[PDB]
RNA sequence: UGACGGCUCUAAUCUAUUAG
DNA sequence: TAATAGATTAGAGCCGTCA
């Protein structure tokens, strides 16, 4: 009764602490996060610049190689052995391999190798390319559809060619309304944080799971309808399994470049743990 | 774990209210504590139509009593301007304007927008103008309502010229319960939103009327924070424009932000992101000293925040002014890099705060993820963390993203728990969209309360 | 133009790079 | 002078209103 005294907030601080915030705070016990980091494992021990004088023409488009492989400077940027490719051109066969320039992988890497016609900045930029290529000349032996973002060449998988999962149920393809929705991934890799390849997780719309839909306000308006109630999980699992159902092997992802020789993308992504984080299992309904 | 890396975590900063106070939850933490500059009354004035006056007021009414939320949880109450702010603002007091409906029936008719959009604000600020010149009763603020979209920049920067602050309110979102698309649904569809929306206007409308609802309770003396932001605008048609923006924050009072010079750079066709070393070296003694003189005492650290790289030959010329200690460092924050994080057991996303360090430079920072005490994250999605690195200077990595989580609270537009980049940047993007507008508008006033 | 964020869609530009 | 790309940027729409 008659409320008189003085306020002395700094109280009301201890009573906001302990009423409102009770167990609610940010150290309480570890966790272990999953990245969007998918490391490589494995690099091809040698990465070959091939003279190529005369053999092929100077018009012909390189993106239409068997294997990936990019000009430079009258050079050609490939994994591949200098005989591999016969068949998207002939006459190639007059090519000696000690003409041919080899650089060693490991260095190239780490930024140790240096010279006067090359940097290091532009070799890991063409070792970016060349993997970030290959996607594209794999994408193809594995039985998925492309779909060309504004940037990105996103890809996603056919409706109804699994049984629309890979493991565990986890839904890569469905229908919402009478649109069909496709999870698809993207293609990103470089070199200065790690050896590490990025993906990127979108949703790929279309009217019945092939016939595509042009429009790209239909697509991306739609985009939106579909991520507005997906969990945490939803978007990890959707993209572990889409992962784990590209790769051809339980060990890896195998980026074939060389006749024989290749780019191992290990299947796990890179890990991560926090020493302290919430707890808080609260959820209803929305 | 050999092979597993660890996240560092970042103690979530506080702000202090009045009585002085300190909480951690802008929102939340000001109705128990008040604002921390109080403002006796607050009166206004509003351009535009009849119905839109009957519109504002009848939103004035309304958000003075308590409004709550669908989600209170992650969005508390607002018991009232009068109970929160210990401000008054009442609806008869409003000082009120009009324009005549002709009026708007005599330049709308013209359907080129080019043209009129240009002329129409003109008859906005020439009205106001003449209003505020030689009456006794000044208007504090003036709350500038249209009616349709059928023009930011176009409309404040001729304001700007006459140290005016005003608030731009479509009559969507005070409207929006006639407003009804061809299914009934409003427009902006503000079902849930109600209660959150009004903190947000009445922390801005407070704000532009001289208040200061929180400063920063953990912050050291002795540095500044600066932000550099790079715009360029399509209304020159000449391909050789791109403008540059400064601000200026003090972390004690009011912000200050100084163009410098409009800079028309070489532009081979629309910019080229990078302040030549005539303009960049003028800015900053032209920077500091702002700050020497507003706490009349010799700055010592000044944190430049930019989107983009800085050169060298900018830094020689940033380097050769700051005199003695003073050492400037290049905080670049990007937000285009996804390195997007998932908890492995459980349904929530990454918490907030956490950071990831890659080297003694660059590391990426959760500004945006999932906070305890509101119990939800302000990301919708799994949150995207900014990339920030030290283009420039050496400086302890750790102390960078610690004040940046800071810098991030305090966004006085909107109440939000946290901004995703810094207000050094996010207010740096408001300060040169206005500003571009007409090329020849200089005079450029200091004070925040405008300008955005 | 109450804000926020998270998306797609464009758009430059600056770096090797070959043809002018 | 435009192509191919990677890296690095800025606007400009649209959508959601958070467990
Ligand atoms: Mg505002």
């Amino acid at each position: 009764n008659v409320p008189k005294k003085p306020p002395d907030h700094s109280k009301s601080n201890l009573l906001y602490q302990q009423i409102f915030l009770h167990d609610k705070q940010a150290i309480e016990k570890e966790e272990t996060y999953d990245s969007n980091w998918f490391p490589i494992i494995s690099f091809p021990n040698e990465l070959r610049f091939h003279r190529y004088d005369w053999r092929l023409p100077k018009q012909f488009d390189v993106r239409t190689l068997a294997f990936p492989a990019i000009r430079y400077k009258e050079y050609l940027c490939t994994f591949a052995w200098e005989y591999d490719f016969i068949h998207q051109l002939p006459k190639t066969e007059t090519y000696n391999g000690q003409e041919s320039i080899r650089i060693s992988t490991s260095d190239i890497l780490s930024g140790r190798y240096d010279t006067d016609f090359i940097r290091n900045y532009e070799c890991q930029r063409l070792i970016v390319q060349l993997i970030n290529k290959a996607f594209e000349l794999r994408m193809k032996d594995k039985n998925v559809r492309e779909y060309q973002m504004s940037k990105t060449f996103a890809y996603w998988i056919e409706k109804g060619k699994l049984e629309k999962d890979k493991f565990e149920k986890i839904k890569l393809v469905g229908k919402q309304k009478n649109k069909y929705w496709h999870f698809g991934i993207s293609a990103a890799g470089k070199l200065y944080p790690s050896p590490v390849l990025m993906v990127s997780s979108h949703i790929i719309f279309t009217m019945d799971g092939i016939n595509l839909i042009k429009s790209k306000s239909i697509q991306h308006s739609s985009r939106r309808k579909q991520g507005k109630n997906w969990w945490n999980d939803k978007w990890r699992e959707k993209l572990l399994a889409f992962i784990r159902f590209l790769s051809d092997d339980q060990n890896a992802i195998y980026l074939n470049v060389g006749s024989e020789e290749k780019i191992l993308i290990s299947n796990k992504p890179l890990k991560f743990f926090g020493k302290m984080s919430y707890v808080t299992p609260s959820e209803v309904t929305l | 774990r050999g092979s597993m890396k660890e996240l560092i975590y970042i103690e979530e900063p506080s702000i202090l209210f009045a009585h002085g106070q300190k909480c951690t939850d802008p929102r939340d933490g000001l109705a128990l504590f008040g604002p921390l500059n109080q403002i006796y009354g607050i009166k206004s004035g509003v351009v535009g139509t009849q119905k839109g006056l009957q519109i504002f007021k009848s939103y004035l009414d309304k958000i003075q009593k308590p409004i709550y939320n669908h989600n209170n949880i992650t969005r508390p109450m607002f018991p009232g301007f009068e109970a929160v702010f210990g401000c008054k603002w009442e609806s008869q007091n409003i000082v009120f304007k009009e324009i005549t409906d002709e009026e708007i029936r005599r330049y709308l008719f013209n359907a080129s927008t080019h043209k009129r959009t240009y002329d129409l604000v003109t008859l906005f600020n020439d009205k106001i103008i003449t209003a505020n010149k030689n009456d006794e009763e000044r208007v504090d603020v003036w709350f500038v309502i249209v009616p349709e979209e059928i023009f930011h920049d176009q409309l404040k920067a001729r304001l700007l010229e006459h140290t005016i602050p005003t608030q731009i309110l479509r009559e969507s979102t005070l409207a929006w319960r006639d407003f009804k698309n061809t299914f009934g649904a409003p427009i902006r569809d503000f079902s849930k939103i109600e209660g959150h929306l009004a903190w947000t206007i009445s922390t801005a409308a407070y704000y532009k009327a001289g208040g200061k609802p929180w400063k920063l309770g953990d912050i050291r003396p002795g540095v500044c924070y600066l932000g550099l932001v790079y715009k360029k605008i399509e209304k020159s048609k000449n391909p050789q424009n791109a403008c540059c923006a400064a601000q200026m924050f003090l972390d004690n009072g009011d912000g200050t932000v100084f163009k410098g010079e409009v800079g028309p750079w070489y532009n081979p066709e629309k910019g080229e992101y990078h302040l030549k070393p005539k303009e960049a070296k003028a800015l900053l003694t032209q920077a500091l000293e702002s700050y020497k003189e507003q706490n009349k005492s010799y700055p010592k650290e000044v944190f430049i925040h930019a989107r983009t790289r800085f050169n060298d030959e900018e830094w020689n010329a940033f380097n050769e002014v700051t005199p003695k200690n003073t050492n400037l460092v290049g905080v670049t924050i990007t937000k285009s890099k996804p390195l997007k994080l998932y908890k492995t057991e459980g349904a929530f996303p990454i918490m907030r705060g956490n950071a990831y360090i890659v080297d003694e430079k660059k590391a990426f920072l959760w500004t945006l993820g999932f906070v305890p005490k509101l119990q939800s994250t302000l990301s919708m999605e799994v949150p995207n963390p900014i990339f920030i690195e030290i283009n420039k200077g050496e400086a302890e990595i750790q102390q960078v993203l610690k004040d940046i989580l800071a810098l991030t609270k305090l966004n006085y537009n909107a109440c939000i728990y946290a901004d995703g980049e810094p207000v050094t940047l996010r207010f740096a993007n408001k300060i040169g969209e206005i500003l571009t507008a007409s090329t020849e508008i200089k005079t450029p006033p200091l004070a925040f309360k405008y300008y955005i």
